[PDB]
RNA sequence: CGCUCUCUGC
RNA sequence: UGUGGCAGAGAGCG
C-alpha cells in the first residue's frame, strides 16, 4: 500500500489547512490508515458473498464519507444496503453536494 | 466572559478544546486591541 | 543509566571499611511516592544515626528503587589517611625510572630533583610545572586502578587493552612509588615542603601519562605510548616540537581520489577529481634529517612506522600520521620561565641589506588596504567615529589586563588589573583623558602575559593601558564589519564546519597549479613588521584624513594615528629579582583592538609584493591568496603542467625572496596539502589537530571544581570526534571525583547521573555523548523547574561596588556624553548591562556560584521542592511528543566520506546523509529597531527592554528615540506607519531563535536541509503559526537524528498534530 | 434533541470560525444549550394560551 | 449613551481585526472614549455662542 | 547584544 | 586581599 503518512502528507499540503481555524476539511482526515481498507475491502466482499446486508454509519459533517459513497453505491447495488442507511447517505450527497 | 454550554467544556473531542481555546484567544484578542487604544 | 553502578562500585572500592556508609536520597514529582520517598530518607538517617544494620530497609522499599530517581550518594568515612601507597603497592613491581639531565638544553627544563634548583621555598614556585586543574594526580591514581580492579576478569581483545594499560601504569606507579605520592593542600596545589625530595616535572609527566594510556586501544598505540611516556620524563623543550613538524611535508605526498570543494557561496560540492603529489626530492632529505633527529632524541618505533609508510603512501594507513599528530600534544605543556620564553622572541637580527623596492610597495599595499576597507565610513561620516569614545568606553572588556592597581571603594582595597573598573575609578579623580594619549617609553614600559600551547614556543601578550583600545575600536569594527563582505580573512570565513574556514583549499587544485603555504608565526620581531608597517598605516590615515571633513572622525583617526607614532618606540617592564629590564621592541604583537586584522594585511601586502618575484622566472595566473593573521597559503596556476624541479626551485626562490628582506622562513610548495598549527587536509580529506590536555591546562582559571569537570567533558568530546580517544568510564571517574565535595573531614557527598546530565546552569555531561539530552518524563521537569529558580542569585560584592560612588558617576558620565531627557530607562540599563561584565571579577562570580551550590546542597541533603510552576523548554517537549509514531525506516549509503576520524556512527550518518548545506535565521537584532540605533548610536538595548519599552505609550518611545540623537520625522512616521505591533511579534520571534541547540559538537556538522532526512520527517503542514512548525520539524529530526547516533539504525516519523496543542502550546512559544 | 456538543462543533465547522481575524460570527454561537430549547417550546405555547 | 465596550465590540466586528496584518482599522478605534464627546459637544456650542 | 568556557591567528 | 590578555566563531547564564 501507499503509507499513511506520506498520503496525510499529499492530501496536507492539497487541502492548505488553518492552525486557528474551524475548518470543514480536518474531518476528511479521520480514519484514513490501513487496518481499515482491509476491513472494508473484507467485509464488501465477505458479504455480497454471504448476501449478509451491511448497514452503513456516517457523519454528515464530513464530506469525503459522501464522496467515496460514491463510488461505493455505484460498484454496490442498493439492495445489498438496509434502505435507512443509504437514504441518509443519499439524501445527504443530494442535498450538501449537488443541488 | 464566555458563555459555552459548559457540558461541552468535559469532551475531549478536538472540535470542543478547539473551541475552547480559540474563543479564550479572540477574548485574550479583543484585550490586546483595547490595551492599544487605551494606553 | 549507567554511570551510577559505576558509582556504586567506585565507592565501594575506594572505602572499604566498616564504618564506610552508602546512604541514596531519591525524588519523584508524584505526590504519594514522594511522601515515601520522605519517609525512607528520614528512617535510613535515623538507623545510620543510631549504629543498626541499614542492610535491612533496603528490600521493604522496593518500591522507591523500581520507579523513585536517584539523586545522590552520601558516604561517613573517616580520615584514613595514606591509602593510595596500601593500594597501590601491587601495581608498581616493575623497575622505576631514571631521567637523563644532558637533554634538554636548558639547565631548569630537566627532571631533577626541586632541590637542585630551588633550595629556598621563598624562590620555588610551581607555576613552571602547575596542572592548573582542581583535581589531584592521586585522584587520577584511584580512577586508573578502579579502572584496572574492575577490569581484572574479562577474556577479549578487553583484556589485550587491560595489559598494554596495565604495564604502562606499572612503569608510571614504579616511578611514583621510588619517592612516593605529593599531597595537595585546600587550594590543590603541592608546596615546596612535599616536592622537596622528588623531580620537578613528575606531576605533569604523570597526569599527561595517564591522559595517554587512557587513550590506548591498539597495538600502536601502546608502542607510542611506552615511546613518549619514558622520553616524557627527561626530554620536555624538543618532543612535541619536533615529531609535529615533519607532518607539513607529508601531506605533500597523498594523491587525491575524490574530494570535497567548498564555493564561494560557501556550500560543499563533491569532486571525482584526481590529482597527483608533485612532490620535489630535497624535502625527502629534508624530513630525513627530520627523522635522524626524531632517532638521535631516542625514538625507534616510531620513526620506523614513518618510514615503513613512505613504501606505499597510501591514505588508508595515512590517519595513523594523524593519530601520531595529536599523540605528541598531550604530553603536557612546556611553561618555562617569562624571561627565556620573551627572549624566545625578543631577538633580533636588523640589516642595512635588505631591498628598498620591497618595503616602498609593502607600505604602499598596506596603505591601500587601508583605504579600501575605510573609504565608505570616513566619507559618509559615521556616527562611530563621530562617538568613537563612547563607543569603546561602552565596549570595555572587563577581563581587558592593564596595569595592577590598588583601589578603594567605601570601605575595600582592590587589585584589579581590569579597564572598566580602572575607568571608573579615573573618571571621579579627573584623570580620563583619551585624547592625550600616554607615552610608552623608558619613563612608561610594558608588562607581559605569557601564552602557552604545546608543541611551539611560549608566545607573548602586551598588556596595555585603557586609551589605545579607546582610540582604536571605532576604526577597527568598521574594518572587520566590512572585510567580512570581503575575501582573505577568517572573519568572512567562519561558522562552524567544512565549507569555512578554508573552502579554497580544493578549487584550484590539479596537475596544472600548485599551492605555497607558510607558516609565519615567529614573523613579530621581524625587520619587516617594525617601521614601514606602521607609516604605511601612518600615510593611509592621512588620506582618510583628507577624505573627510567633518572633525570629531579627524580627532579619532588623528589619535589612531599617534597611537602608531607612539607604538613605533615600545619598551618592556621585565622583571627579574630585584632590577627591571625594559628592551627596546619596535614592532607588533596580540594585546590589541588592531592585531588580527592588520597582521593579516601586513602578511596580505607581503605575500603580494613577494608574488612579484616569481613572475620573473615563471608564468602563472594568481587564483587565490588567504591570510589569517599569522599563516599564509597562494595557490597559483600555470601555463603548462607541473614538475618537481618547478616547485622545488619555487620554495627556493621563495626562501631567498624572504631573505632579501631579512625574513626568515621554511618554504613549502605542494598540490594536494597544506599545514598550519590547528588543522590540515589531505587526499581531499580534512583531518585535525586533537591538542587539547585534559589532565593538565594552561593557566589557573576561577571556575570550580564542578565546571572543571564540564570542560573536560566537552574537551573530551571535541579530542574524540577529533580522533583521539579516551576511555569514557575514566571521564565519568573524573567527573563524579571533582563533583564530590567535603562537607565534613569525614562526610563526603557525591551526586548522580540525572543531576549533572540535566539542562541548567549545573550540566556537566550527557548520558549518550554527542547528544544533548531533554526532558519528556515529569521527573526532568521537576528539578528543571527547581533548579531554575535557583540560577538567579546574589553578589553583597557587586551590591555594594553598584552602590558606590564611582559606578554612579560612570553611568552619568556615559550619559552626559548624549541628550538630557532619560534618567529611569537608560542609566538603570547602562547600569544592569554593566553589572554583566561586573561578573568577570572572580570574586563576584565566586561568591555567586558558592552560595548557588550551598543552595543546591541545602535541597540535595533533605527533601525537595516544587518549585512554583516556573516555565522551561522540558515543559514544552513534554507536550509536542505524544502525538508522534514510529517506524522503522531504511536509508541507503550514497554521501562520501571526508572526515575519516569521526566515530563510526557519526560517520554512519554523514555516510547517510549530507554533510551541510548552512543556513541562518538572524544574524544578530536584524528585525526593526536595533539596525536603524546602529545607524544613529552604537547602543544595545536587550529585547527585554523593547519588549517592554513597545508596550509603553508612543510618547515616552517618541522622546526616547529623540534622546537617542534621532530627529522628530522618523519616529513621526514610524508611530504613522503602526510597526509596532509588527516588532512585538518580530521580537518574539527573534525569542524563539535564541534556541542556539544546533551547534554542540555533532549537530553542528549535520545537514538538516537534506532531501533524505526530510522524506522521513512527514509532519503536515498547517500555516499562520511559522515557529511551531519550524520548532516542529526541528525537534522532529533531533528525535532522528539521536536515534540514529545511540542505536545505528534510521526511523520515519508523523505528527498529525491537533490544532488545539498548536494553539495551547503558542502561548508557552513566545515566553520564557 | 439533537446534540448540543454535535450541533456546535458541526455550525462551527460550517462558519470558518477563525481565531486570529475579529468576525460577526462568534456570535452565533450565543446560546445554544439545551434547557434554553425547552424554555421557549414551554414559553410561546403557554402565552399563546395564557 | 451607549457603553464604550459595547461599542468597541461593534466597531472591531464591521473592522475585522487581525492580529498580525496591520491593516489600519485600529487607528479608527482611536480616541472613541466618553468625556472626550461631551468636550467636543461644549466646545462647539461654546465656540458658536462666543 | 553584556560575562565564563572550547579552541582559533596572537 | 598577591594575577596571566586582543578579536573570530560554538555552547551555558541576562
Amino acid at each position: 500500500l501507499v503509507s499513511t503518512e506520506a498520503q496525510i502528507q499529499k492530501m496536507s499540503q492539497d487541502l492548505q489547512l488553518e492552525a486557528l481555524t474551524i475548518q470543514s476539511e480536518t474531518q476528511f482526515l479521520t480514519g484514513i490508515n490501513s487496518q481499515a481498507a482491509n476491513d472494508c475491502f473484507k467485509t464488501l466482499i465477505a458479504a455480497m458473498l454471504s448476501q449478509r446486508t451491511m448497514s452503513l454509519d456516517f457523519v454528515t459533517t464530513n464530506y469525503m464519507s459522501l464522496i467515496s459513497g460514491m463510488w461505493l453505491l455505484t460498484v454496490v447495488p442498493n439492495d445489498m444496503f438496509i434502505r435507512e442507511s443509504l437514504v441518509a447517505c443519499q439524501l445527504a450527497i443530494i442535498n450538501t453536494i449537488i443541488y | 466572559e464566555i458563555k459555552i454550554a459548559d457540558e461541552v467544556k468535559k469532551s475531549n473531542k478536538e472540535e470542543s478544546k478547539q473551541l475552547l481555546e480559540v474563543l479564550k484567544t479572540k477574548e485574550e484578542h479583543q484585550k490586546e486591541v483595547q490595551y492599544e487604544i487605551l494606553q | 543509566g549507567k554511570y551510577n553502578l559505576i558509582l556504586s562500585e567506585y565507592l565501594s572500592f575506594i572505602y572499604n571499611s566498616q564504618s564506610a556508609v552508602q546512604i541514596p536520597i531519591y525524588y519523584s514529582s508524584n505526590s504519594e511516592l514522594e511522601n515515601r520517598c520522605i519517609e525512607f530518607h528520614s528512617k535510613c538517617l535515623e538507623n545510620s544515626k543510631n549504629g543498626l544494620s541499614l542492610k535491612k530497609l533496603f528490600v521493604e522499599y522496593s518500591d522507591v528503587i523500581e520507579n523513585a530517581t536517584l539523586l545522590s550518594i552520601l558516604s561517613y568515612s573517616y580520615d584514613k589517611y595514606n591509602a593510595v601507597e596500601r593500594k597501590l603497592v601491587k601495581y608498581a613491581k616493575g623497575k622505576p625510572l631514571e631521567a637523563d639531565l644532558t637533554v634538554n638544553e636548558l639547565d631548569y627544563e630537566n627532571n631533577k630533583i626541586t632541590s637542585e634548583l630551588f633550595p629556598t621555598a621563598e624562590e620555588y614556585t610551581d607555576l613552571l610545572m602547575d596542572p592548573a586543574i582542581l583535581t589531584s594526580l592521586s585522584s587520577n591514581l584511584n580512577a586508573v586502578m578502579f579502572w584496572l580492579e574492575k577490569h581484572e576478569n574479562d577474556v577479549a581483545e578487553k583484556l589485550k587493552i587491560y595489559k598494554r594499560r596495565l604495564d604502562l601504569f606499572t612503569i608510571v606507579a614504579s616511578t611514583v612509588n621510588k619517592y612516593g605520592v605529593p599531597r595537595h593542600n585546600a587550594k590543590y596545589r603541592y608546596e615546596y615542603e612535599v616536592m622537596k625530595d622528588k623531580p620537578y616535572y613528575l606531576v605533569t609527566w604523570a597526569n599527561s601519562s595517564i591522559e595517554m594510556l587512557m587513550s590506548v586501544f591498539s597495538h600502536e598505540d601502546y608502542l607510542i605510548a611506552r615511546e613518549l611516556i619514558v622520553l616524557s620524563y627527561s626530554n620536555r623543550s624538543t618532543l612535541a616540537k619536533l615529531v609535529s613538524s615533519p607532518m607539513s611535508i607529508l601531506v605533500a605526498l597523498v594523491d587525491i581520489n575524490g574530494t570535497f570543494i567548498t564555493n564561494e557561496e560557501l556550500e560543499l560540492e563533491f569532486s571525482n577529481k584526481y590529482v597527483r603529489a608533485i612532490v620535489p626530492d630535497q624535502t625527502f632529505d629534508e624530513l630525513k634529517q627530520m627523522l635522524d633527529n626524531m632517532r638521535k632524541a631516542g625514538l625507534t618505533d616510531i620513526p620506523k612506522m614513518i618510514q615503513d609508510w613512505l613504501v606505499d603512501c597510501s591514505i588508508e594507513k595515512f590517519p595513523l600520521m594523524a593519530k601520531i599528530y595529536s599523540w605528541s600534544f598531550h604530553v603536557g605543556f612546556r611553561k618555562q620561565k617569562m624571561l627565556d620564553a620573551a627572549l624566545d622572541q625578543l631577538k633580533t637580527e636588523y640589516t642595512e641589506d635588505v631591498d628598498d623596492e620591497m618595503y616602498r610597495e609593502y607600505t604602499m599595499l598596506i596603505r591601500d588596504e587601508v583605504v579600501k576597507m575605510l573609504e565608505e565610513p570616513v566619507k559618509h561620516d559615521d556616527h562611530l567615529l563621530q562617538d568613537s569614545e563612547l563607543a569603546g568606553l561602552l565596549s570595555m572588556s572587563s577581563a581587558s589586563n592593564g596595569e595592577s592597581r590598588q583601589l578603594k571603594f567605601g570601605r575595600k582595597t582592590i587589585f584589579s588589573t581590569k579597564k572598566n573598573m580602572h575607568v571608573m575609578d579615573d573618571m571621579a579623580n579627573g584623570r580620563y583623558t583619551p585624547g592625550i594619549i600616554p607615552p610608552v617609553n623608558v619613563d612608561k614600559p610594558i608588562p607581559l602575559g605569557r601564552r602557552d600551547v604545546p608543541g611551539r614556543r611560549t608566545r607573548i601578550i602586551f598588556i596595555l593601558p585603557y586609551e589605545y583600545f579607546i582610540a582604536q575600536h571605532a576604526v577597527v569594527e568598521k574594518m572587520l564589519i566590512y572585510a567580512k563582505h570581503t575575501r582573505e580573512y577568517a572573519e568572512f570565513y567562519s561558522q562552524s564546519n567544512q565549507l569555512l574556514s578554508y573552502g579554497d583549499v580544493t578549487r584550484f587544485l590539479s596537475n596544472n597549479s600548485m599551492v605555497l603555504y607558510t607558516d609565519v608565526s615567529q614573523w613579530d620581531s621581524s625587520q619587516h613588521n617594525t617601521q614601514p608597517f606602521r607609516k604605511g598605516i601612518i600615510m593611509g590615515l592621512d588620506m582618510l584624513a583628507n577624505m573627510t571633513n567633518d572633525a570629531r572622525v579627524i580627532q579619532t583617526l588623528n589619535l589612531y594615528k599617534q597611537t602608531q607614532i607612539n607604538l613605533m618606540d615600545s619598551y618592556v617592564q621585565i622583571p627579574d629579582g630585584n632590577v627591571i629590564k625594559k628592551i627596546q621592541y619596535g614592532a607588533v604583537a596580540s594585546g590589541e583592538k588592531q592585531t588580527k586584522a592588520a597582521n593579516s594585511i601586513a602578511n596580505l601586502a607581503l605575500i603580494k609584493t613577494v608574488l612579484s618575484r616569481i613572475s620573473n622566472k615563471y608564468s602563472f595566473a594568481t587564483k587565490i591568496i588567504r591570510v589569517d593573521g599569522d599563516d599564509n597559503y597562494a595557490v597559483l596556476q600555470f601555463n603548462t603542467e607541473v614538475t618537481k624541479q618547478m616547485v622545488q626551485d619555487v620554495s627556493n626562490d621563495v626562501r631567498e625572496t624572504y631573505a632579501r628582506m631579512n625574513t626568515k622562513v621554511k618554504a613549502l610548495v605542494s598540490t594536494v596539502g597544506i599545514e598550519i598549527a590547528k588543522r590540515y587536509i589531505a587526499g581531499g580529506k580534512i583531518f585535525f589537530r586533537a591538542g587539547i590536555n585534559l589532565l593538565n591546562n594552561e593557566k589557573k582559571g576561577q571556575s570550580t571544581q564542578w565546571d572543571q569537570a564540564a570542560v573536560l567533558y566537552s574537551n573530551y568530546i571535541v579530542n574524540r570526534l577529533r580522533g583521539f580517544e579516551t576511555d569514557r568510564e575514566f571521564i565519568l571517574t573524573k567527573i563524579m571525583q571533582m563533583t564530590s565535595v567535603a562537607i565534613t573531614g569525614s562526610l563526603r557527598l557525591f551526586p548522580s547521573e540525572r543531576v549533572l546530565t540535566t539542562n541548567s546552569t549545573f550540566k556537566v555531561f550527557d548520558s549518550e555523548d554527542f547528544i544533548i539530552e531533554y526532558g519528556t518524563t515529569d521527573d526532568e521537569v521537576y528539578i528543571q523547574r527547581a533548579f531554575m529558580s535557583l540560577s538567579s542569585q546574589k553578589s553583597g560584592i557587586a551590591d555594594e561596588i553598584a552602590a558606590s560612588s564611582t559606578f554612579k558617576n560612570y553611568v552619568s558620565r556615559l550619559s552626559e556624553q548624549l541628550l538630557f531627557s532619560k534618567n529611569n530607562i537608560v542609566s538603570r540599563g547602562i547600569a544592569l548591562t554593566e553589572k554583566a561584565k561586573l561578573n568577570s571579577y572572580a570574586p563576584i562570580s565566586l561568591e555567586k556560584r558558592r552560595a548557588q551550590i550551598s543552595a543546591l546542597l541545602t535541597m540535595l541533603q533533605k527533601p525537595v521542592t516544587f518549585k512554583s510552576s516556573k516555565i522551561t523548554i522540558n515543559d514544552i517537549l513534554r507536550d509536542i511528543k505524544p502525538f508522534f509514531t514510529v517506524n522503522e525506516a531504511h536509508l541507503p549509503i550514497q554521501y562520501q566520506k571526508f572526515m575519516p576520524t569521526l566515530p563510526d556512527n557519526v560517520q554512519y550518518i554523514i555516510q547517510c546523509i549530507g554533510s551541510r548545506t548552512y543556513q541562518i535565521e538572524d544574524d544578530g537584532s536584524k528585525s526593526a529597531i536595533s539596525r536603524l540605533i546602529s545607524k544613529y548610536s552604537v547602543y544595545k538595548p536587550s529585547i527585554e527592554e523593547l519588549y517592554k519599552v513597545i508596550s509603553l505609550h508612543e510618547n515616552e518611545i517618541q522622546l526616547y528615540l529623540i534622546s537617542l540623537g534621532i530627529p522628530k520625522i522618523d519616529a513621526d512616521t514610524y508611530v504613522g506607519s503602526k510597526i509596532y505591533s509588527q516588532d512585538k511579534y518580530r521580537i518574539l520571534e527573534s525569542y524563539v531563535y535564541n534556541l542556539l541547540s544546533i551547534n554542540y559538537g555533532c549537530y553542528q556538522l549535520f545537514d538538516f536541509n537534506s532531501p533524505d532526512l526530510e522524506k522521513l520527517i512527514r509532519i503536515p503542514f498547517k500555516g499562520k503559526i511559522p515557529a511551531v512548525t519550524f520548532i516542529l520539524h526541528l525537534y522532529a529530526k533531533l528525535e532522528v537524528i539521536n536515534h540514529a547516533i545511540k542505536n545505528g539504525s534510521w526511523i520515519s516519523l508523523f505528527c498529525n498534530y491537533p490544532k488545539s496543542e498548536m494553539i495551547k502550546l503558542w502561548k508557552k512559544m513566545w515566553n520564557i
